[PDB]
């Protein structure tokens, strides 16, 4: 009898293909193609920005670079993903401050709602 | 100079890494 | 607009490459008959040649008139035949692991490819019937000796697909083999043509190449290796060979022609 | 100095226009966005050196119950290019059973990839040429040490018995007359060529790019 390929393709994927290219169950990360290699953002560098955060300092990305993500990040794409998980295009008013991941995520909303209702959210970031 | 940046073929993260390293070498001489 | 289309632009060569007429006088050239080029010791009557030309033809059906890979084992080339030289055989789908390994036996190596792009004279004729439905009444045949050419943009739909077991066949490959010496040296001519050409055929005869492509084939050779021309020297010393030659286009300026049960 | 300071408003207003495109890029990627790639490959980053090919077999013999039907090369020859003798190291014999292999040569290893093929265990049975193509519809261009090099071969082994099933006789055509693109990048010809010869099937392509990636190919390759 003849199979269907897509639940081939997914079990072929679950065992052979790496984790950066299959997602959760047996779907197809498609933002890993989305980027030239070298380049995805893993989640778990994500994690790992979100911890930097936590530990140490805001701004202070060397350190961050040096002993916490593989001793090799993307300086100036910390910076901007530190932008992106902040709700706002600037980190002026964070340098040097520890933010708490609760913290983190209250100022993102308040910054998602302030730029909602003076009509500055533009793809969830605030122009400052 | 911009025509490094200035490429098409380019993505736009390295192109903004090239962009912020323009910025660090005129803020070197600016500060020269 | 005429002259623009691809079937008409690819196949201007063809405009440029009028063939010659026969040589009438006997030091030109040098005709041997012989009953069996395979049983034949050719060193008797040719001697240090650089272009030797197989005009082989083969039939791997079984019933069918050709010849076949112990008949190219059977023919004998020896150093003082060819010492510094380059041979040319048509070559074919299934034998070719066959002929790259009798020939790399006796010598010589596999250099390089030149092909013939078929193109069919009646499909772009049945082509031009239908996209068309007073100037399409005609046979293909006047069609490849008149130059009359239907205009075709799109040339990858009248390709000779031959009948075949696998992915149809549509080219005809001429395999070139060098038989390097280490004390002499052989003076060639470096890219002077294009190691792919299109060219017209028919539907029934595909491996029947025109007077302006077996024109073209020879050109390249003679324009490929330059000192092997004919000259004032070369009387008598001819430096191009062939095998299993034809009275159709031959006989030619400083050749070697060696027939076959004429 | 403010020719470089006129120079340093106009980098910030580049930065900020640069800063909303990768903030909508990457919005769009964390939103409903899929990739050109289709859903159903099946890509393997691996250094064919270094790759286990008993777990792919394992795998292949487990999910579909079968083994592969085609498999495509386009091996990095010498002349990141690995090697000529590793490439006769792969494990090509236990990944078929039954079926083709297309490995694309070069004229510069063209018997050396016979060799290989016939090596590996197949009979040579047809080739497939590219012939290059101009936008005008011409034959590119060349350049070699006998005659201007305007095309690129593909070579074919067999393999098993392909006349029980899974196999169509007399389709498709041994030229593609088709425009070069990219640097290395082959046509999508060839593709369509092998699905009309396998309808369905399994296959493995064992040197792939980003490009190289279909709907129903396993694709090795070491950025891919
Ligand atoms: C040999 S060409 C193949 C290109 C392909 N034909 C195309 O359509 O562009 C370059 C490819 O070889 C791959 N490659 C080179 N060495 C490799 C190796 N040892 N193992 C796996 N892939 C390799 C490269 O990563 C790249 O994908």
């Amino acid at each position: 009898q003849p199979l269907d390929f897509t639940q081939y393709a997914k079990n072929m994927r679950k065992d052979l293909s790496n984790q950066d290219i299959c997602l959760e169950d047996g779907a197809l990360n498609h933002s890993y193609f989305l980027t030239k290699k070298g380049q995805y953002w893993t989640p778990l560098n994500q994690k790992a920005l979100q911890r930097g955060i936590e530990l140490f300092g805001v701004g202070n990305w060397k350190e961050i670079n040096y002993d916490e993500f593989s001793g090799k990040a993307n300086i100036v794409e910390l910076e901007l993903r530190t932008c992106m998980i902040l709700g706002i295009n600037d980190i002026t008013e964070y340098y040097g401050k520890k933010i708490s991941e609760e913290e983190q995520e209250e100022i993102k909303k308040s910054n998602i709602a302030k730029g909602k209702k003076e009509n500055k959210l533009k793809d969830n970031i605030y122009q400052k | 100079t911009l025509e490094d940046i200035e490429n098409e073929k380019f993505t736009n993260l390295e192109i903004l890494t090239h962009l912020y390293n323009l910025k660090a070498e005129i803020v070197r001489r600016l500060a020269e | 607009e005429p002259g623009e289309d691809q079937l008409s632009l690819l196949l201007k060569w063809r405009s440029s490459y009028i063939p010659p007429q026969k040589p009438t006088n006997e030091d030109e050239y040098k005709k041997i008959i012989c009953k069996d080029i395979s049983s034949e010791k050719l060193e008797q009557h040719a001697g240090d040649v650089s272009a030797l030309f197989i005009n082989i033809k083969w039939k791997l059906s079984e019933g069918q008139s050709g010849k076949s890979i112990e008949d190219l084992k059977k023919l004998a080339i020896s150093d003082k035949l060819i010492n510094n030289g380059i041979i040319f055989i048509w070559s074919e789908k299934e034998i070719l692991s066959q002929i790259v390994d009798v020939l790399e036996a006796k010598g010589f190596n596999y250099i390089e490819n030149f092909m013939i792009n078929q193109l069919s004279a009646d499909k772009a004729l049945e082509m031009q019937r239908k996209n068309q439905n007073i100037w399409s009444d005609i046979t293909p045949e006047q069609c490849i000796e008149q130059e009359k050419f239907p205009p075709n943009n799109y040339v990858q739909d009248i390709f000779v697909n031959s009948e075949y077991s696998f992915f149809r066949k549509s080219k005809k490959i001429l395999l070139m083999l060098r038989k390097f010496n280490k004390d002499a040296q052989l003076e060639l001519r470096h890219q002077r043509t294009s190691d792919i050409f299109f060219d017209i055929f028919e539907q029934n005869k595909p491996n029947d190449v025109s007077k302006k492509g077996m024109e073209f084939v020879y050109k390249m050779i003679e324009t490929l290796l330059p000192k092997a021309n004919y000259s004032e020297e070369n009387k008598g010393a001819f430096k191009m060979m062939e095998l299993y030659a034809d009275d159709k286009s031959q006989p030619r300026k400083g050749w070697i022609s060696v027939y076959e049960q004429e | 100095k403010k020719g470089l300071q006129g120079l340093l408003q106009d980098i910030e207003k580049r930065i900020l226009h640069y800063k909303q495109l990768f903030f909508k890029e990457q919005n769009e990627i964390a939103n409903g966005k899929r990739s050109m790639v289709p859903d159903n490959s099946i890509p393997i980053c691996s250094d064919v050196t270094k790759l286990n090919f008993q777990a792919l077999i394992d795998a292949q013999m487990r999910h579909a119950g079968k083994m592969f039907d085609v498999i495509m090369m386009d091996p990095p020859w010498q002349l990141d290019s690995l090697s000529d003798e590793k490439i006769q190291n792969m494990p090509i014999q236990s990944l078929q059973q039954d079926g083709f292999i297309f490995v694309w040569a070069i004229n510069a290893k063209y018997r050396v990839t016979i060799k290989m093929i016939e090596n590996w265990g197949y009979k040579l049975v047809d080739e497939i040429t590219w012939v290059k193509k101009t936008v005008n519809g011409k034959i590119a261009k060349g350049h070699g040490f006998y005659l201007q090099h305007a095309k690129e071969s593909c070579l074919i082994g067999v393999k098993g018995d392909v006349d029980n099933g899974r196999f169509k006789k007399n389709i498709a055509s041994d030229v593609i007359f088709s425009e070069r693109r990219g640097q290395s990048q082959k046509p999508e010809e060839i593709y369509q060529y092998i699905n009309q010869l396998c309808p369905n099937g399994n296959y493995l392509e064992i040197f792939a790019r980003r490009n190289n990636l279909h709907d129903n190919w396993v694709s090795i390759g070491n950025e891919l």
